[PDB]
């Protein structure tokens, strides 16, 4: 119950709420993606409000998450865009933000305990596949 | 968690004590913080008592322990969950108000034994 | 004017200004609820903000929420669920995470100043009492 | 604050129960630290005791202030004091040998507790 | 150092109250770090109890050791231990379930404890 | 990379992204407004981002909001108020909200670099438009 | 708060020094940071100046004095809000542009005397 | 040390503004901390202010202290005090409401501070 | 920067204000820390006067340059003699004893400090 | 409770207490005067306690002793010791615990932020008693 | 030794020697009662000063103080802030209670970082309160 | 000033007082004796208040409470402080030197000044004891 | 890893290494009960190593110290110096190891909130081995 | 006569007192490794106390311990943990082992604050591992 | 007690007792030197706890180890430890010995006590090292 501890899971909690809300404007192949992450949140909450304890992500779904984001880096082209182009998108860009914030307090507990390496690396790829889906949704 | 309430011999409530004593394990239980088969509660009438120097008086007094490990939110919760449930069942006693009042404390985790027979 | 207490205060008027988008999904009973929650909330803002000067809320708003609290559960039963099964819930969501949030702040300065305990209670019990109301959009 | 005296059911007292919780409070109220209607005191006389593992029949009475935090220990010393003198001249005696009379002064977490009066 | 042992009526005991205490002090004695004189208990019998809110008999037993402070951890742990051993030994059984026993060790101020002997 | 440098982009990309959805909830006037704005945290980020290396907002911008807030003021009439009156005023009520925690962040930054003095000027006087604007929507 | 204006005396301006003044308390007092009734301004106009070594010079000058306890945004949003509402007052002056200022002050609090009479 | 004294055109004194410097020398000098002949002041008379933003005619005077640094607290907020009721005495009044009255009191850098006498 | 000159009266320099400021800005670019078309400079005379409380007629000159922060003291210290130094040699004399010169040097705010070109 | 507010409390009743003393050794218009001083003091001690919370001396009451500095000093000549006589030494005495006083009030005044009002009183306060001993002096 | 064992002894002793003074302005009841103040305080100088090696004030000591306040605390009745120094005699007592109550805040740092005195600070304490009634009762008388 | 430069003069000011309310119940040969401390005093003020720059109390100041000390000590034979009003005075001003020493030490220990002024206040509260006790025994 | 669990299992190792030099100058329930000593101590140090995330000894085995306290105090009169017999004194050796591993137990409960259990087990285990050694040397 | 390196020698000069009094309870061939291991600790001693002054033991006296593990690691198979003391001499051994570490301990924080005894160190370790050996062998033999 | 206290303690007991075994190693003139030790080392144990409140062994201890330090020096002319069983018991004593030493120097670098004890552990650390020599000698 350290301080950085309960402040992470509280981010990450706020971050799978606001997913929850993105994913009622998205349609069923984003929406079956978003729910896969809501799901993996839960697992990284568990590590880290059990300080490691718990087992959390497994490296397969880091690696799911980049096979996404391959998969939509090939179908999205970019010059500077500002944030919401669409209301859809727009949501998508809010939790990219929002998962920016859970990295920042997930890497704070990295570096005082020693876990959650893995927790922020799929935050981070989390990150990026918002960012892309979020366009995909401006562009078509 | 033990929650103890001690009331006085002239203080009339609106139920029996065995009432009031489920509907406080049912106001704990609802807090979250604690496992159904774990809060034993207890109710004392006191047949010897006085408040102040001065006029007939009653008073509820219940005091909650809880093992330690717990924030300020949480604490001061449980006592204003206890408080009004304690406050609802009184009817009355004495020629004034009652006073009702609920103390949580902590109770050292580290050295508290626990056992099953 | 302490770095805590402005924090504080900004974190609650940002989870008022959240419930007060969440009343426009929700209908007459929740929202007439929220509404009593939004001027609660301003009472802890002036208790934090003065420092203790100006009295917040009374224990009869910590025991209306608990009412409401045992209105609810009675009507609410969950196994794991994700958030936002509904639009309308998902907004919920979102506030309880807020509150949550809200009420860090809100026991950091406790610790340091000694103030805002029943602010605290408060927060934590709003916090349950969205929890329920969440869930109850989407049973019903 | 809360008083609670417990003593053996040998404990043979000056006075009844009622007139040492009436001295209690008096001497508690003395000490300016307390509001008068504030005061509760309560009496409990003990059935099931032992004292040591000696076959010696004792008697002992006990108390414990319960107040809440945030007074110096010069206050909390001084409380004892006054209750334990109180306590312990109004002892007649009991059992076989001096009566241990003893008092404790013990801080309730002020932020937490709840009180209200119907 | 007091020791307070509550049980409900329920609950039936291998030996008397007054067995039981003995058993305590014993058991608390042994432990070195207190006089003979000076271990203080007493048992109490709750008729007004309830556990939980499920409709199940049940009983317990609980009990409360106050010592002075200044004690280090481990005889704090110890201290626990060899009583709650002791209680548990001397429950026959009590209601429809388990019976849960437990021991609370805690700590008094010692500089405002107050002692005298009438 | 300084660890107040980084959470104060974090929260101004969060705060142009709770714009970016508000957006779609305004007329073609505020719309115009708030991607200006957009565009002005952009060039905020530039500057913190970079330590002061790359040039931010001009005096233009802050003489650009006073301006509207002028304008805004003088169509304003309040007493005390609850957030979120209508949906599309909520909205910004939100981002007003945010915009004030970018202000605490950027703050911790110009106390401890030296740099974003205008900026935080700037979203001073943004939360103090968001403010105007969302009202106007309510009277309206 | 205290303003003080002092344009020299080869300054144009687009409106008279009291037309100024009222603008500036207009724009203070759209600050949120003061009462209605203290803001006090005062408009100087400086006959014996000089600008630099070199060439016909004018210059406007304002120092807003507040008292402490504020943040450097707000310091700072006043000091550009008033530099916005001076500089739009000048017509020109001299041969070269016209250079406007604002200084921010912050005055000690505890020791400030203030009385109404 | 200091005192410049800023009164609007319209503020009506009791006094002369020769006199009220004279007694505001007085009464700086006898605060102990100045020398008599390091006193300086000068009394301004605005004759183009506003005052808020309503249109009521007001009037105002201020005054500002600039001392050398290195003095405490009380000091400076008792000069301040004392010029500040000095000030006050003096107003008869001016405008169509109550006239403020203040003083600043601040400190000069003492070590960059220059002084010559020719 | 700017700086304020303000003397008395019956202050007689040995020259106009006009050739007094042109010396003083002199000064104060020579000093290497200013832009030529920054330095502003102003004279003022000054009508209600006095210096202490005794009746000898004084005279004095007081000047005050406002830098932006962020310099050492050696060189405010030096712009503070600097300047004094130019202001002492422009005094012809005045009064009755004396004339006090002194320059004030502080520092204004960087980061709020707002300045723009018409 | 915090310890500068507590010492600071302390030290003005004591210094209240001098005054008690002093009191019943000067005549009746300096008794007057020492009365308004102890009541005064009194205020002071409730906005030091509380930590700001309840109001202290209006500024009247640095007026006022600022007035009966300007009156005395008229009639002093101002080196000597303290003590010239029995009833002027009550009032050094009392000078000293003031400063005593004023001392402690700054230390709360620089934690807290409360009190600048009271310090400037206390300071004035300390130069009143220095004038009214001497003036029994002289007189 | 200790700068807090040495400031308190110091406080103590200058409470002695005001009690010392005030003794000569009061009756003979008041007087002895006021002797034997000073012999307690003297048996917590040893205490102090000897950082607990040398016992000081025994409990009976606190529980005469406490039978004396009983005893005033019958005879005084006040309704309202009175200032200090009614009568001279009152005014010398008012002093010793606020050296008393000077003297216990250095006790009790010394209880604080040191463990003892504990009950010095409770006498002292019990001193403060007595010397406030005595004072109160020559007013009255 | 520096904390304990003004506590120290603050308190050295308080001892100055108190002796002179003192010296109004003694007799013509003591109160010159209290008045030579009070001028002593004032001289140790300066040193402390100024740091050291000007000169304090010569030598010869200690070598003359020395001399009283042995001549009062020739002359004294537990008891409790205030024998008689007159000695009870300079008990308390025997306190509060003592209390003066305490922060002239602390300045000693932080600046490096006031040695002399320390040893001198230390044989003042000596002295103040005896003159105590002699006036008890007369 | 951290300096304080890596130093109480050290001590742990140092005392079952002592307690496996004594256990050949004892007869054989000794021998015995000092077996189960070793196993009970190397939970111990599994407990503690992992920081808590292995369980280490139950309550059982406190309670099994304290039933063989109390059946030898029964049978000891209880000053002596140490190391009556050649066989006590390997045990009052490996007693006062057991103090010094109490210690850097307590050091780690303390730190890091784990081996109170532990703690309390080899506080136990002193008393015990102090009274083994008693026996021998009555009998 | 910095801390560390004090209580860093004083541990290898216990060590070394404890390998003393095993090398008593062992075979002619142990008594050879251990007499070596003794003398290797003195050189070790040596280059602590003197803060790398002193040149300590050479590679080749921990080259020496890797083969003597070796030729003992071919003779030793355990499954699974075992007590220590199977024998009296082996417990000897074990309780030598567990002084190792302990000096270990010690060395280790000499070489993290001066930057010496790194060779030490790996020494003792290696003992660590050839004492548990011994010990080993003692019981299976 | 504070935590050197302690350790310290533990450490002097832990001392005593690995004397109790050497002991029975020894002959009857060295086992009656051993046990006076020990009897001192429990004096000593007393003043450290106590933290210095009991009085500790007195000069005559140390002067008596010092007699016995030089006896023994006159029979006594680089060795490894443990020449013999019975000397290596000794030696093993002796790095206890000071390693009791060292906690009793913390001890008395924080608190001003056990000065004199440890001298004598200092001392005794010294005959330990003669004993064991002249076991292996005889």
């Amino acid at each position: 119950k350290d301080s950085p501890i309960i402040e992470a899971n509280g981010t990450l909690d706020e971050l799978t709420s606001f997913i929850g809300e993105a994913k009622h404007y998205v349609d069923e192949e984003m929406k079956g993606i978003l729910e896969e992450i809501q799901n993996d949140i839960y697992k990284i909450m568990g590590e880290i409000g059990s300080k490691g304890k718990i087992e959390g992500i497994s490296e397969e779904r880091i690696a799911w998450l980049l096979k996404l984001i391959l998969r939509y880096m090939e179908m999205v082209n970019l010059s500077f865009v500002l944030p919401g182009g669409t209301l859809e998108s727009a949501k998508l860009d809010v939790c990219r933000t929002i998962a920016r914030r859970a990295l920042r307090k997930v890497l704070t507990v990295t570096r005082e305990f020693g876990i959650g390496a893995e927790a922020a690396a799929y935050l981070l790829a989390l990150s990026d596949l918002l960012f892309l889906l979020a366009r995909v949704i401006e562009i078509e | 968690p033990h929650l103890v309430i001690e009331a006085t011999a002239n203080l009339r409530l609106e139920t029996s004590p065995g009432e009031l004593l489920e509907q406080a394990n049912k106001a704990l239980f609802a807090s979250g913080q604690f496992g159904e088969a774990d809060i034993k509660s207890r109710f004392v009438t006191l047949e010897a008592y006085r408040q102040g120097t001065a006029v007939e008086r009653a008073y509820l007094h219940a005091c909650l322990s809880i093992l330690d490990g717990r924030d300020i939110a949480t604490r001061t919760l449980l006592g204003a969950s206890l408080c009004a449930v304690l406050a609802e069942a009184v009817a009355g006693g004495g020629e004034e108000g009652v006073q009702v009042s609920v103390e949580v404390r902590e109770m050292e985790r580290l050295s508290y034994a626990k056992r099953v027979v």
